[PDB]
C-alpha cells in the first residue's frame, strides 16, 4: 500500500479514544508506586487514582485520552498525596 | 417486604459514610463497572495447587444457610459436624459433604422441563449424536488446515450487540432501555424466549451468559477435512484428524444450513430485479431489500437484519449487503470462484488489443477458491508468474486453472475469437456493453469446446522427471506425460488466509462496487439463473413479479388499510376499544372502502353475525384482537335477521371464517403477525390480545419522547397500558436516566427521510 | 474504523454525506458521528412535510457543498427579501418564511443556547435539543409529531453512545471540539527534547528529519561496509562436523539426587484393610504390630555423616508410633533443621563495627561442586525397566462405555498399555511418590509448623494366572520406609528420609545417604535371612516439587502420544490396522551389549520411554532445562545428516560451550549427554558426517 | 461450557489481611459493599454495563422509589410500609446532599 | 532455510528508535495523535530501573 501506516494509524485512534481507562486494569503485574511495591494492575491504579483524587479532587476523566492529560499533568506539580500505611506501637 | 426495606437501610448507612457517599455521587452510573473491576476475587498464582490445598480441609467451602436452614437438617446421620454459627460475608461456612446428602434426600420435584431448553445449546448439540451412524478405517489424511468455518450453529445466529439487547429484555423488564430497531423487526423471537424465561424465577444471571452462548457459532480457525457442513464442526475430533476417519454423517443437519442456501438464492432474484431495470440499480435494489420479508423455521425476520448480519458471504450476498451499511470485506467474488490477496499492489491501467480494456500491473500474490479444489497463484504484469494447484477433482481443478487465467489476462485472451462480436459483447440489458473479463468468461461458461480452447492457449510442455507427480494434463490428470506450463499440482490440499478486516463503499450503476478504491469485487452477475421457485417467501411493492390478482389485491390491501391507519389516536381503533364503543368503529370510512367487494347476495346475512361477535367481544378479558380486524369489515351494511349461517364470507368469491386460518386470512397463534396469501403485515404498538400476556409490556409501545416538563406522576412500566392517548407521563429507562413520552404516532422513514433529501442535492 | 461505527446506529448513506463533508469542510476523523447526528436530525425534520402548495414546506442547505449553499442562501434574498445573515443556517421555512438552525448538547441546554443565541439572536429561529429530553428553543417550537419522533432518535442515539462509551469527544465547538490538544506539560517537553537520538537537540528537528524522509540507495553500500566490519561466519557443516564429540566434567561421580532410593529400596508387604487403611496415615500403626517393632540399628554404622542424631530420631519415630504419628519435640526440631540460622545486624548500627571491624566482616556467595559421569545409572534404568512381581501400582480409574468405531480401539490400546507399564518397577516408584508426596502435601496443611511421621508407602494388588481359582488375587500395600516432615523458613519444606535395603551401601553414589546396620529380614521362595541396612538422609522439599512430582502420572501420558503416533504413522502409509502389527513387529533401538546394538520390540521399548519420562520427573534441575533446550540444535543437525540436508552450525564452539556450561551435577543430565556421545559415535559409524575420537 | 448444579467460591487464605495490606484494602472494600448494594437494586448490572447520564446514587434512589410504588399499588406491602420506605430514603438524600 | 534465534533481543533495542520510528508513522496521521504516540517512547529513553 501507500497509506498503510496512515490506516493502521487510524484503526488505533478509534479503538483507544473509544477505551474506558478501566479496561487498563486489565493486563499483568504493574509497580504501584504508592507503596513502591508490586502488584496487580487493578489494584495499582485504584491507589494511583485515589490519591490523584485526594491530592486535587476526584477524577471525572472516563476515558484514556483525560487519563493521559492528567499523567502529564502531574509531572508539573510539586506536590503529591499519598494513601500510605504506617503503624504506630 | 423487609428485603426491599433493608435494602434502603443499607443505603443509607452507606451514604452516611461520606467517603462512600462522595464517590456514590460523582459521575455517571458507567463507573460501576470500573468499581466491580476494583476487585479481583482472590490470588491466582498456583491453580492446581490452590484447590487440592483447598479441599483438603474439611469445612473450607462457603455457602447459603438460609435456604438449607429452610428445607433440610444442617446436623449428620453419622454425627460428623456439619454447620456452626461462626462467620466478613453473610455467608456461613460448611463441609463438602452436606451438598451431596441434599442431593440425595432433599425434598425437591418437577424441574426437568425447566431445564433443557435454558440449556437448547447444549442439550441439543447431545440430540443430534444420537442420529448418526458409523464406519472405521485409517490413512494419512490430507486435511484442510485453515477454514474460518461457523462451529455450533444455531438457528437464528445474530452478532453481539443485539444479543445483548434479546438479552436485557427477556431477562428482566424492570431495568430495560426501549430499544427499537432489534425488538420492532425481530419480535417474535423476543415473544417466545421472553415467554419460557420471564414468568419462572431462576438462575437470573446463568441463563443469559448461556443465551449469550445458544446463538454465537464459534468461527474458530481450525483443521477440516472435506466434510465442510457447520454440524460435522462440533464434533470433528471424534469424526478425525491427520490419520482418522469416520462415516455416515452429513444426514442429520439443523435446519439452518439449507436455510442460509435459501437466502442465497432470495438475493440471487433479489438482484434480477434491479439488474432488469437500469434507469437505477441503486435506489431500486435498496427497496426490494427493506420491504421483502423472511420467514425462518419458527420466526418472521427482515431480509434486511439477516443479509447485513449474515456470515456467509457469498458473491450475491456481497452485492445485496453492499446496498446497505454492512461491512463484510477480506472477501473477493469472481464469478462462481471466490478469491483472496496476499502480495503487493499495483494500479489499474487501460490498454486496448485486438480480439478498450481494464489490466493490472502488480507483483501480486492470490488464493484461489473453487469447489471441490484450491489453489495459489501470482499474477506478474497481467501475466500468471507462478502457479500450484492443491484440488480433489480434476474437473474442478482444470475450472480452477480456466478462471484464474480468465482473471490473469494474457495476450492469447484477444487470440480466440469464436463470435462473442455476435452475442457476447453487447448485452442485451437496455443496451449494456457488459464487461471484457467476464465476457471471455461467459465464452468459456458457454461450451465444452471453450474450456479446451482457453486451456491449449497456454503452453504445453512434456515435462521433466521431477515433476511427474506436480505436472498437469490437459484432462485434468497427473500422467505428466504433457503438460501445461507455468503451473504445477500440489499432493494435498492449499491452506486459506484469513483477515480480520471490515471495508465498505457504495456501489456503481452496473451492479459493480469499487471497494477499497478499487478492486471490482462485485463480479456483476455471477450466474444467470433464470428460475422463480420459492417457498414460503414474502415480497411486497411491484416486485416485478406477478403474484398480485386484481380481487386479491382488493381484498388484502383493503384490509391494510384499516390494520395499518388504525392505532395512532382518538377515532382510531385503540381509543375506540378502550371507550367500549364499537359503532364508529362499524362506521369507519376504512370500512367502506371494503364494503363494495363483499357478496351482495348475503351482505346482510354476514353483517348480522358480525356485529354480533364485535359486540360480544367489546367486554374486557375475553376479546381476541386479531379476530376483530377479521370480523369488522362485513359489519358495514345494515344487520338482516338472516337466520341462514354466515360461515363463510364471499370477499367477490372468496371467504374469510372466523378462527380457520385460510389462503385469503392467516391467523398465527402465539405470535402478532398475519399472512394474506404471499404477503404479510403486521401493527405493533396497540395489541392487547389476551394471548400476549408476556410481552403486553413490550408491544403496547407505539410512544415516543417529548419534553420533561409536566410532573407528570412516575408511573411503572405495567402501570403505562393505563394512560390513554395524548398524554405526557414520566418513566425510569434503562439502568438510571429517566425520560418523558406520550402516545405517539411512531418514528417513521428513519431512512428515506435522509435518503431523498440527499438526492435533491445531488 | 469509524465509518464502522456510525454506520452501525446511523443511516447508510446518511454517513456518505458526514464522510464528504469531512474532507473539505473540515479536517477531523472522528467528527464525522458527531455531524452524523446533526445532519440526520435535520433530514427528518423538513421532508415528511410539505406545504399546502406543491412545494415543500422546508429546504435543507447544510449538507450541501459550501459554496453551492452561498448562492442558494442568496436565493432567499430574491424570494422573500429578509436581511441576508452572515452566518449559514441549516433550514429555510417557507411557511413560516424564516430562517431555521439546529443546535444538539449533551450537556444542561442553556450552556450552548446562550452562545448560539449569542451568534444569532432573534434573526433566525433557533431550536437546541439535548440527547435526554431537556428542550430549549427560540419563541415557537416545531409541530407536535417532528419534536417527538426526533427526540425519539436523539435519546436512542445517545444510549448507543453510552454503550460505546462516547463523550467527551462529542461536544460542540466553543464547548470542547476546540480543546482536542494533546497536553503538553513543560516537565515532558523537556524530557522529550532531550530524549532524542540524532545531533538534533530539539523535537522539531528530529520531527522534520522524519515527516520529511526518503532513503536513497546507499544502503547497499552501507550493507556491504557492514558486511566487511561484520568478517560475519559463513560456516559449513562437513568442516566442523566434529563437534568436539561432546565436552563432560571431571571430578567425583555424581550422586543419587532421587529423594528416594528406587533400586536397592526394600518392601514390606501388608494386606490392606479398606476401612483401616483408608486412613494411610494409621496404616504405620498397623504395620507395628507386625514385625516392624523389632528392627533396632547400631551406635556404630556404615558411612554416616550425623549417626547419634539420625538413631535417636529413630528412636523418637518409633516412640511416636505407639501413641500418636507425632513427635513431640520444640527443641530437637530446631537442631535437626538445622543440621542454621544466621542472627542479624542493623546497618545503621553497623557503620561503627565497619570504622571498627570486629566479627570479621565480610562477603561472600558459594557454587556447586562439579561432579562426574554415573556408573550406577544405567543399572537403576535396567531394573526400572523389568516387571516387578507385583501388579500393579498407579491408581487408574475405570473405563468408559464403548461404541465399535473409536472407543474399542481407544479402550484396547489403553488396557494393553496400561497392563505392559503397570507391572513394571519404575510404576512402582511412580506410585510410591505420589501416594506418599501425597500424604506430606495433606500433613502441611493438617500440621503446619509441627513435626510428623508419614510413611513411604505404595499400594498394590498381586496378580495369580496360575489358572487355578485362588482365594483371590491378593489386595495389598507394602512399605518402603518411615519419612519425618520439619515445616521451616512460606517456603521450601525440610525433610527426613528413612529406607530399608537389602543391599551393600556404595560410597560412590550414596555420598548423601548416611547407611546403618539394621538386623536380619528374612527373604523367600520355593518352586535364609540376609542382613538389612537402614539409608538416612535429608532433603529440601519445594511446595512446587511437591506438587508436580505428586502428579506423576502425567508421565504415561507423554509416553502414550510418542508410542501411538508411531503405530498411526506406520499404519497410515498402508491404510491398514496395524497398530498391533507394529507394536509387536516394528523394533526399536534399546541398548549396546557385548559391543553390538541391540533393539526391541516397540512393546518392551516402550518401558525405555517411560522410565525415562519418569526420570524427567524425578531428576528435573534448571540444568536439565538448559541441557534439552539446546540439545534439540544437536538433534536438528544429525537428522539434517541423515537425509543428508547438508546442514550449517554458526558457532558450534558457543553451543558446545553452552551445553558444557549446563552440564554441573545432575546425573540425568550427565547420563543423557554420554549417551549422546554414543548416538554421535554409532550415528557417526553408520554415516559419517560426524566425529570418533 | 459451564454446568450449573454446583458452584462456589473459594475463599481467600488469612496472608494478605494481616500485612499493612489490609489497611489499604479498607478502601477497596468500601467499593465493595456499594458494589454489593447497587447490584442488589439493579439485577442486570453485571451483565449489562450499566448506563445513562445519571449519578449511581440517583439511579438507586428513584429505582426503589419505583419498586416501593409496584409492590405497594398492587402487591402485597402497607401503605405507612411504603411512607416509611419513603422516609428513609429522603433521609439519605440528606447525608448523600452533606458530602 | 535457516532456523533463526535471537539472544539479547531486548537490550539491542532502543526506545529512541522507537521514538524516531514512531514520529515516521504517525507523520501524516494527525498531530493530535502524533503528541499522544510520541510520549510513550521518552518514559523509556528518561528510564529508571530499581
Ligand atoms: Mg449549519
Ligand atoms: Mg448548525
Amino acid at each position: 500500500g501507500e497509506g498503510f501506516f496512515k490506516h493502521c494509524v487510524m484503526e488505533a485512534e478509534t479503538e483507544i479514544l473509544k477505551m474506558h481507562f478501566s479496561r487498563l486494569t486489565e493486563g499483568r503485574q504493574t509497580y504501584d508506586w504508592t507503596s513502591e511495591r508490586n502488584m496487580p494492575a487493578a489494584t495499582a491504579l485504584q491507589l494511583t487514582v485515589d490519591a490523584i483524587k485526594e491530592t486535587e479532587g476526584p477524577f471525572k476523566g472516563t476515558t484514556m485520552l483525560e487519563y493521559c492529560n492528567k499523567m502529564i499533568e502531574m509531572l508539573d506539580w510539586k506536590e503529591i498525596k499519598f494513601k500510605k500505611v504506617k503503624t504506630v506501637v | 417486604m423487609s428485603l426491599l426495606l433493608t435494602i434502603a437501610k443499607e443505603y443509607k448507612r452507606l451514604c452516611q459514610d461520606a467517603k462512600a457517599a462522595q464517590m456514590m455521587t460523582v459521575g455517571t452510573v458507567s463507573n460501576y463497572t470500573t468499581f466491580k473491576k476494583w476487585t479481583t476475587s482472590r490470588k491466582e498464582k498456583n491453580p492446581s495447587l490452590r484447590m487440592r490445598w483447598a479441599m483438603s480441609s474439611k469445612f473450607p467451602i462457603i455457602a447459603n444457610k438460609r435456604m438449607l436452614e429452610e428445607a433440610q437438617i444442617p446436623k449428620e446421620h453419622n454425627n460428623v459436624a456439619l454447620w456452626e454459627d461462626t462467620e466478613k460475608r453473610d455467608h456461613v461456612l460448611a463441609s463438602a459433604s452436606c451438598i451431596n446428602y441434599w442431593n440425595f434426600c432433599g425434598p425437591c420435584v418437577n424441574n426437568s422441563e425447566v431445564i433443557k431448553e435454558v440449556y437448547k445449546s447444549r442439550f441439543g448439540r447431545l440430540e443430534r449424536r444420537k442420529e448418526i451412524m458409523w464406519k472405521e478405517l485409517r490413512f494419512t489424511l490430507v486435511d484442510r488446515q485453515r477454514r474460518r468455518v461457523d462451529t455450533q450453529p444455531v438457528e437464528q445466529r445474530l452478532r453481539t450487540g443485539e444479543i445483548k439487547d434479546l438479552q436485557m429484555w427477556t431477562l428482566f423488564e424492570d431495568e430495560a432501555p426501549l430499544a427499537s430497531k432489534f425488538i420492532l423487526d425481530n419480535y417474535g423471537l423476543v415473544k417466545e424466549m421472553r415467554s419460557k424465561f420471564a414468568n419462572k424465577p431462576l438462575n437470573k444471571e446463568v441463563v443469559a451468559h448461556m443465551l449469550e452462548k445458544q446463538f454465537n457459532p464459534e468461527s474458530r480457525f481450525l483443521p477440516v477435512f472435506g466434510a465442510i457442513r457447520p454440524e460435522r464442526m462440533e464434533l470433528i475430533h471424534a469424526l478425525g484428524g491427520e490419520t482418522w476417519i469416520q462415516e455416515a454423517n452429513t444426514a442429520g443437519i439443523s435446519n439452518v444450513d439449507q436455510r442460509k442456501n435459501d437466502i442465497r438464492a432470495v438475493c440471487r432474484k433479489v438482484c434480477l430485479a434491479a439488474n432488469a431495470s437500469i434507469m437505477n440499480a441503486k435506489s431500486k435494489l435498496v427497496e426490494y431489500i427493506k420491504s421483502t420479508s423472511m420467514r425462518i423455521g419458527e420466526t418472521e425476520r427482515k431480509l434486511e437484519e439477516l443479509i447485513l448480519e449474515t456470515d456467509d458471504v457469498s458473491p450475491e450476498v456481497t452485492l445485496c449487503k453492499s446496498a446497505l451499511g454492512g461491512q463484510l470485506g477480506k472477501t473477493l467474488s469472481f464469478g462462481p470462484m471466490l478469491l483472496k490477496k496476499i502480495s503487493g499492489s499495483g494500479v489499474k491501467v487501460k490498454d486496448t488489443v485486438y480480439i478498450q480494456f481494464e489490466y493490472w500491473s502488480e507483483q501480486e500474490e492470490f488464493y484461489g477458491e473453487y469447489k471441490s479444489a484450491t489453489a495459489l497463484f501470482s499474477r506478474k504484469e497481467r501475466s500468471l508468474e507462478w502457479i500450484t494447484i492443491g484440488g480433489g477433482i480434476n474437473e474442478d481443478r482444470k475450472r480452477l486453472l480456466a478462471m484464474c487465467m480468465i482473471f490473469c489476462r494474457d495476450g492469447d485472451y484477444f487470440k480466440d475469437a469464436p463470435a462473442t462480436i455476435t452475442m457476447a459483447d453487447l448485452s442485451t440489458k437496455l443496451g449494456r456493453e457488459i464487461p471484457y473479463q467476464y465476457v471471455m468468461m461467459n465464452w468459456i461458461q458457454k461450451s465444452e469446446d471453450n474450456l479446451e480452447a482457453l486451456l491449449y492457449s497456454r503452453g504445453i510442455v512434456e515435462t521433466n522427471p521431477g515433476k511427474m507427480g506436480s505436472s498437469m494434463g490437459i484432462d485434468g490428470s497427473k500422467r505428466a506425460i504433457k503438460s501445461l506450463r507455468a503451473v504445477t499440482i500440489q499432493s494435498g490440499k492449499i491452506d486459506m488466509p484469513e483477515s480480520k478486516e471490515k471495508i465498505h463503499l457504495e456501489l456503481s450503476d452496473n451492479l459493480e462496487a469499487f471497494d477499497s478504491s478499487g478492486r471490482i469485487v462485485a463480479t456483476i452477475l455471477d450466474l444467470p439463473s433464470d428460475k422463480k421457485v420459492t417457498f414460503q417467501d414474502v415480497s411486497f411493492q411491484h416486485p416485478d413479479l406477478a403474484v398480485l390478482r386484481d380481487e386479491k389485491t382488493a381484498i388484502t390491501k383493503g384490509y391494510e388499510a384499516l390494520i395499518k391507519r388504525l392505532g395512532t389516536g382518538d377515532n382510531d381503533i385503540p381509543s375506540l376499544i378502550a371507550k367500549k364503543d364499537y359503532l364508529s368503529l362499524y362506521n369507519l370510512p376504512e370500512v367502506k372502502l371494503m364494503a363494495p367487494l363483499i357478496r351482495p347476495n348475503r351482505k346482510g346475512v354476514y353483517s348480522r353475525v358480525a356485529r354480533k361477535l364485535v359486540s360480544t367481544q367489546v367486554t374486557t378479558g375475553h376479546y381476541s384482537l386479531h379476530e376483530l380486524i377479521k370480523v369488522l369489515p362485513f359489519t358495514y351494511f345494515a344487520p338482516k335477521q338472516g337466520m341462514f349461517e354466515g360461515r363463510l364470507f364471499f370477499s367477490n368469491d372468496s371467504f374469510v371464517e372466523p378462527g380457520v386460518n385460510n389462503n385469503v386470512f392467516s391467523w398465527s397463534k402465539a405470535d402478532s403477525s398475519k399472512i394474506y396469501c404471499h404477503g404479510i403485515a403486521i401493527r405493533v404498538p396497540l395489541v392487547v390480545g389476551d394471548e400476549h400476556m408476556d410481552t403486553s409490556l413490550a408491544l403496547l409501545e407505539g410512544f415516543s419522547v417529548c419534553e420533561n416538563d409536566p410532573r407528570a406522576p412516575m408511573v411503572t412500566r405495567q402501570d403505562l397500558i393505563d394512560v390513554g392517548f395524548g398524554q405526557k407521563v414520566r418513566l425510569f429507562v434503562g439502568q438510571g436516566s429517566v425520560r418523558t413520552f406520550k402516545r405517539t404516532a411512531s418514528q417513521r422513514a428513519a431512512s428515506s427521510d435522509v435518503n431523498k433529501n440527499v438526492k435533491k442535492i445531488k | 474504523t469509524f465509518a464502522e461505527i456510525a454506520e452501525a446506529f446511523l443511516e447508510p448513506e446518511a454517513v456518505r454525506i458526514a464522510k464528504e463533508a469531512v474532507e473539505e469542510y473540515g479536517d477531523h476523523e472522528r467528527k464525522i458521528i458527531q455531524i452524523g447526528i446533526h445532519f440526520q436530525v435535520c433530514c427528518m425534520f423538513c421532508d415528511e412535510y410539505l406545504s399546502t402548495n406543491g412545494s415543500d414546506r422546508f429546504v435543507l442547505i447544510e449538507g450541501r457543498k459550501r459554496g453551492t449553499a452561498v448562492s442558494l442562501q442568496n436565493e432567499l434574498c430574491k424570494s422573500y427579501d429578509l436581511e441576508p445573515l452572515p452566518f449559514l443556517c441549516d433550514i429555510f421555512d417557507r411557511e413560516e418564511k424564516q430562517f431555521v438552525e439546529i443546535g444538539i448538547t449533551r450537556k444542561a441546554d442553556d450552556s450552548y443556547f446562550q452562545s448560539k443565541f449569542g451568534k444569532l439572536g432573534n434573526s433566525c429561529k433557533i431550536f437546541v435539543f439535548s440527547y435526554d429530553g431537556r428542550l430549549d428553543k427560540n419563541c415557537e417550537g416545531p409541530m407536535e409529531e417532528q419534536k417527538l419522533r426526533i427526540f425519539s432518535f436523539l435519546a436512542t442515539a445517545a444510549d448507543f453512545l453510552r454503550k460505546e462509551n462516547m463523550f467527551n469527544e462529542i461536544f460542540l465547538p466553543d464547548n470542547e471540539e476546540t480543546i482536542i490538544e494533546m497536553k503538553k506539560g513543560k516537565t515532558f517537553l523537556e524530557l522529550r527534547d532531550e530524549s532524542v537520538p540524532l545531533p538534533f537537540q530539539t523535537y522539531e528537528q528530529m520531527k522534520d528529519y522524519c515527516e520529511k524522509f526518503k532513503g536513497n540507495p546507499r544502503e547497499l553500500a552501507s550493507k556491504v561496509s557492514q558486511m566487511q566490519s561484520n568478517i560475519k561466519l559463513p560456516i559449513k557443516h562437513y568442516e566442523q562436523n566434529k563437534f568436539r564429540q561432546i565436552r563432560l566434567p571431571k571430578g567425583p561421580m555424581a550422586p543419587y539426587t532421587h529423594k528416594f532410593l528406587m533400586e536397592e529400596a526394600w518392601m514390606f508387604t501388608k494386606i490392606s484393610d479398606p476401612e483401616r487403611s483408608r486412613a494411610g496415615e494409621i496404616l504405620i500403626d498397623f504395620f507395628k504390630k507386625g514385625n516392624l517393632s523389632a528392627i533396632r540399628p547400631k551406635d556404630k554404622p556404615l558411612q554416616g555423616k550425623y549417626p547419634i542424631h539420625y538413631k535417636n530420631l529413630w528412636n523418637q519415630i518409633k516412640a511416636a508410633i505407639a501413641d500418636r504419628t507425632m513427635v513431640i519435640n520444640e527443641n530437637d526440631h530446631s537442631e535437626f533443621l538445622g543440621g542454621r540460622a544466621s542472627k542479624k545486624i542493623p546497618e545503621i548500627s553497623l557503620t561503627q563495627d565497619v570504622i571498627t571491624t570486629e566479627g570479621l566482616k565480610q562477603s561472600e556467595n558459594k557454587l556447586p561442586e562439579p561432579r562426574s559421569f554415573p556408573r550406577w545409572f544405567n543399572a537403576e534404568w535396567m531394573w526400572a525397566i523389568k516387571d516387578s512381581d507385583l501388579t500393579g501400582w498407579v491408581p487408574m480409574a475405570e473405563y468408559p462405555p464403548a461404541d465399535n468405531e473409536l472407543e474399542d480401539y481407544a479402550e484396547h490400546l489403553n488396557k494393553t498399555m496400561e497392563g505392559v507399564l503397570q507391572g513394571t518397577n519404575c510404576a512402582r516408584e511412580m506410585g510410591k511418590c505420589i501416594l506418599t508426596v501425597g500424604a506430606l502435601m495433606t500433613e502441611c496443611r493438617l500440621f503446619p509448623g509441627k513435626i510428623k511421621v508419614v510413611p513411604i508407602y505404595a499400594r498394590s494388588k498381586e496378580r495369580k494366572s496360575m489358572q487355578e481359582g485362588l482365594p483371590v488375587p491378593s489386595e495389598m500395600d507394602c512399605l518402603f520406609g518411615i519419612c519425618v516432615k520439619s515445616k521451616s523458613h512460606d517456603g521450601m519444606y525440610t525433610i527426613i528420609t528413612f529406607e530399608f535395603s537389602i543391599r551393600e551401601p556404595n560410597l560412590e553414589k550414596h555420598q548423601k545417604y548416611t547407611v546403618f546396620e539394621a538386623g536380619h529380614t528374612t527373604v523367600r521362595m520355593k518352586k535364609r535371612e540376609v542382613p538389612l541396612y537402614l539409608y538416612c538422609r535429608t532433603t529440601a522439599l519445594s511446595k512446587i516439587k511437591n506438587d508436580w512430582l505428586s502428579k506423576a502420572r502425567r508421565c504415561f501420558i507423554t509416553t502414550m502420544d510418542t508410542v501411538e503416533t508411531i503405530c498411526l504413522r506406520e499404519s497410515a502409509k498402508a491404510e491398514e490396522n496395524l497398530v498391533e502389527k507394529t507394536l509387536n513387529e516394528k523394533q526399536m533401538w534399546i541398548g549396546k551389549k557385548n559391543g553390538e546394538l541391540i533393539a526391541q520390540p516397540l512393546r518392551e521399548a516402550l518401558r525405555v520411554q517411560l522410565v525415562q519420562q519418569f526420570y524427567f520427573c524425578i531428576y528435573n534441575d534448571s540444568q536439565l532445562e538448559g541441557f534439552c533446550n539446546e540439545q534439540k540444535k544437536i538433534l536438528m543437525a544429525l537428522e539434517g545428516d541423515k537425509k543428508n540436508k547438508s546442514s550449517f552450525g554458526f558457532n558450534p564452539e558457543g553451543l558446545l560451550e553452552k551445553i558444557e556450561e549446563c552440564l554441573i551435577n545432575n546425573p540425568m543430565c550427565l547420563f543423557m549427554a554420554q549417551r549422546l556421545n554414543e548416538l554421535v559415535i554409532e550415528a557417526s559409524k553408520r554415516g559419517a558426517k560426524f566425529f570418533k575420537t | 461450557a459451564v454446568v450449573s448444579t454446583h458452584s462456589f467460591r473459594t475463599r481467600a487464605n488469612r496472608t494478605l489481611l494481616n500485612t499493612d495490606m489490609r489497611a489499604m484494602m479498607a478502601e477497596e472494600k468500601r467499593y465493595q459493599m456499594v458494589c454489593d448494594m447497587f447490584k442488589s437494586v439493579f439485577e442486570s448490572a453485571d451483565i449489562n454495563p450499566p448506563i445513562g447520564a445519571m449519578s449511581i446514587g440517583e439511579a438507586i434512589e428513584e429505582k426503589l422509589l419505583e419498586r416501593a410504588k409496584m409492590k405497594r399499588d398492587i402487591g402485597a406491602i402497607e401503605d405507612s410500609e411504603y411512607e416509611e420506605i419513603k422516609d428513609i430514603i429522603r433521609d439519605a438524600k440528606k447525608a448523600r446532599l452533606e458530602s | 532455510n535457516i532456523t533463526g534465534d535471537n539472544s539479547k533481543w531486548n537490550e539491542c533495542q532502543q526506545p529512541e528508535a522507537y521514538l524516531a520510528l514512531l514520529a515516521y508513522i504517525t507523520k501524516d496521521s494527525s498531530d493530535l495523535m502524533k503528541d499522544l504516540c510520541s510520549v510513550a517512547p521518552v518514559l523509556f529513553c528518561n528510564k529508571f530501573v530499581k
